[PDB]
């Protein structure tokens, strides 16, 4: 991938290898080629990246970046937070439509200074937007009586008027229904001129999904969640030759059912999360030396319904930040630089910026050394809960990260380690029934990847090693998996597509929940093996098959809830 | 000679005590409903608070699906604090009412007793 462009480290246009921090990207390409059914699993194959979640697909997930809380990575949809995050206050993408997938760019690194509040372990932008015409008729079916059937087309208009469509379709088993999705999108990009240009784009889903819940007598089971959102983007932008600007508004609403089949929808004992969010974003760059200076605003409204969230009433929460960017190429050195003030409505302002240096000591070697400051805001829950307290301050998190990369006989590689010391973490005390803002933690990791040909075969490794503490007992935070070995082996042959997706994930220590009191236990550590192919009939019809977890075995990432084992995916796709 | 001068201020005291009465029988009847709606939403929080303690073992893991059980279990109990405290501030606006017409019957039955001694002199 080394060398191509990313657009998440500044807001703005710039090849991989300038951003100092480690980055990656996934291509649609890339996404076809592991038919991934979920976001979860393009997530769960980038480095730093450990994931677990209770069981099959629409389960409740949470991600861990670099060995930080779920609550620490920002997950951007076309730059904008995810509207999923908003009640929870916690990134969950088991839930979000995989076919609005086409880009995901990856930075791992404190952002703050960029992108304002729960941007600590890394970013990940999962970009709907891409820049290949024409269209594909695509269908899968597989076991777990899986099926997905799916339309998606971009066209011109004129010269100037790009139209993209695309719907989609997808259901799957494995509770007792599992989890259906429904997804349209719509988008039109217009030229006004050759660097005018703006756009509208709406796009919604519907996610049926059930799931096993906690039973009592004489109380109805909540078992079945129907999940109904929609965004709204409606944009303008000037690229120029010097300048950059970006006037960005969206609008996502979205409504989260729990409920019980027997009493309905609608029937007072169902919990229903009603939430609006509000984004106006103005981005700047302006092209100075050998680099550039940015500065933009992003502002945010967030309305919830009374009830949402396990609260009593709904709330408003209103955030405006103000930051500042530069990156400045001096002879064999590189400096990076972000600011940032957040103002909340709810916590007052609070500061946030990052400085990279980068001296390429031989050509094609250098030596990556950061620092950065990144937050993370109180959730609704612990605000305005029974358990919430209204003058909770943002958790903070320093971090600091050196590394080498380089380029050597045919191989790019990385090895770097990083400190992480998030403090003031909010905590929920038993023997007073509130949240208070008191934890604290020392992580501490090491990343190394290389990616490399050798001949036919194109292998693309990582290791990962993260030993996340509690700053204070010395004690590891659980369910963190101790070290992940992430290696995939492509290599087509006789126009057969082949690929070996290998995956080490360590162990996790997580609670029993079948004696009281609850006590920790030992995950074993196991290996992963997936196998997929895909044969090219004609210039159109690609027919692509998948084992999954070819060799049936037994691991869980939640302490009791099984993840599925074998598993094949027969599917085809149609290109005109 | 005062056979009419007494009377129209014992007749107005009689009154004064009636209309009095009246007020301190509402007041009874104001103060008792609203001590049983205060002891009856007090106790429906207590349950709640009780049920959170029951619950409050699977808080620290949102994965773990009794998590959810403390979860709603908060609302239960934040909705039975707001009605708490509404139902005790409505107690306590008709605890007033019952000490001050208490009093003000107190009030209004020894200042007829004067009238009642200027009664058995004056005629």
């Amino acid at each position: 991938s080394p060398d191509t462009l990313v657009v998440t480290a500044n807001r703005f246009e710039q090849p991989r290898s300038t951003v100092l921090a480690p980055t990656t990207v996934v291509t649609r390409q890339d996404i076809d080629r592991w038919q991934s059914t979920s976001v979860n699993d393009v997530l769960r194959r980038l480095p730093g990246v450990d994931i677990t979640q209770n069981g099959g697909s629409g389960q409740l997930s949470s991600i861990f970046i670099r060995g930080t809380n779920a609550s620490h990575v920002l997950v951007l949809i076309d730059g904008v937070r995810l509207n999923l995050a908003g009640v929870s206050g916690s990134a969950d993408l088991s839930q979000f439509p995989i076919a609005l997938v086409q880009r995901v760019e990856y930075i791992r690194g404190p952002r703050s200074a960029v992108y304002g509040s729960d941007a600590i372990g890394g970013v990940v932008n999962i970009i709907t937007t891409r820049d290949e015409p024409g269209t594909e008729i695509s269908a899968g079916w597989g076991s777990n009586s899986y099926q997905n059937y799916d339309v998606s087309t971009q066209q011109q208009l004129g010269d100037k008027t790009r139209v993209t469509l695309l719907g989609d379709y997808a259901h799957t088993h494995g509770d007792n229904d599992g989890f259906l999705s429904k997804t349209l999108y719509g988008a039109l990009e217009h030229n006004f001129t050759d660097a005018w240009s703006g756009f509208v784009r709406g796009y919604g889903y519907d996610n049926r999904t059930n799931y096993d819940a906690y039973y009592s007598p004489g109380s109805p089971l909540l078992d079945t969640r129907k999940l109904y959102s929609q965004s709204w983007d409606a944009g303008l932008r000037y690229n120029g030759e010097l300048i950059k600007s970006q006037l960005i508004t969206s609008y996502s609403h979205s409504k989260d059912y729990n409920y019980d089949p027997h009493y309905g929808r609608y029937d007072s004992s169902a919990t229903l999360d009603e939430m609006k969010q509000y984004t106006v974003q103005w981005a700047n760059n302006v092209i100075v030396g050998h680099g550039s200076i940015g500065a933009g605003v992003d502002w945010q409204k967030q309305t919830t319904t009374p009830g949402t969230g396990y609260v009593e009433d709904g709330y408003d929460q209103r955030n405006t930040g103000i930051y500042l960017t530069g990156l400045q190429q001096v002879g064999d050195f590189t400096f990076e630089g972000a600011a940032r003030s957040d103002d909340n409505s709810q916590f007052g302002r609070h500061g946030t910026w990052q400085t990279s240096a980068g001296w390429e000591f031989i050509e094609g070697y250098r030596f990556i050394a950061s620092y950065g400051t990144s937050y993370k805001a109180p959730n609704l829950g612990q605000l305005y809960g029974f358990y919430g307290n209204p003058n909770l301050d943002p958790e903070k998190s320093k971090q600091w990260e050196g590394a080498f990369e380089g380029l050597t006989a045919g191989v790019n590689w990385r090895i770097s380690g990083y400190r992480n010391d998030v403090s003031d973490l909010i905590d929920y005390d038993d023997h007073t029934l509130k949240y208070y803002n008191e934890g604290k933690a020392r992580i501490k990791g090491v990343e190394a990847t290389a990616n490399f040909d050798t001949g036919p075969l194109t292998h693309t490794v990582s290791y990962d090693y993260v030993d996340a503490r509690n700053a204070i007992t010395d004690t590891p935070l659980l369910r963190r998996a101790k070290q992940q070995v992430k290696y995939q082996l492509d290599w087509q042959l006789y126009d057969f597509d082949w690929g070996i997706t290998y995956q080490y994930l360590g162990t996790r220590y997580d609670k029993d929940y079948s004696s009281y009191p609850y006590q920790t236990v030992k995950m074993g550590g196991v290996s992963l093996w997936d196998l997929a192919v895909a044969y090219p009939v004609t210039s159109h019809l690609t027919v692509r098959g998948k084992i999954a977890n070819l060799f049936d075995k037994d691991y869980e990432t939640v302490y009791g809830y099984q993840t599925a084992g074998r598993e094949y995916t027969l599917s085809g796709s149609y290109t005109f | 000679r005062n056979y009419e001068r007494a009377r129209a201020e014992l007749n107005q005291a009689n009154e004064d005590v009636a209309r009095n009465q009246e007020r301190q029988a509402k007041a009874v009847q104001v103060y008792n409903s609203r001590k049983s709606e205060l002891d009856a939403a007090n106790k429906t929080l207590a349950d709640a608070i009780a049920e959170i303690k029951q619950f409050n073992r699977f808080a620290h893991d949102p994965m773990a699906g009794g998590h959810r059980m403390w979860q709603m279990a908060g609302l239960k109990a934040q909705r039975a604090q707001t009605d708490v405290n509404n139902k005790q501030a409505a107690f306590d606006a008709a605890a007033k009412e019952k000490s001050d017409a208490d009093a003000a019957l107190s009030a209004a039955q020894e200042r007829r007793k004067q009238k009642e001694n200027k009664e058995k002199d004056a005629k």
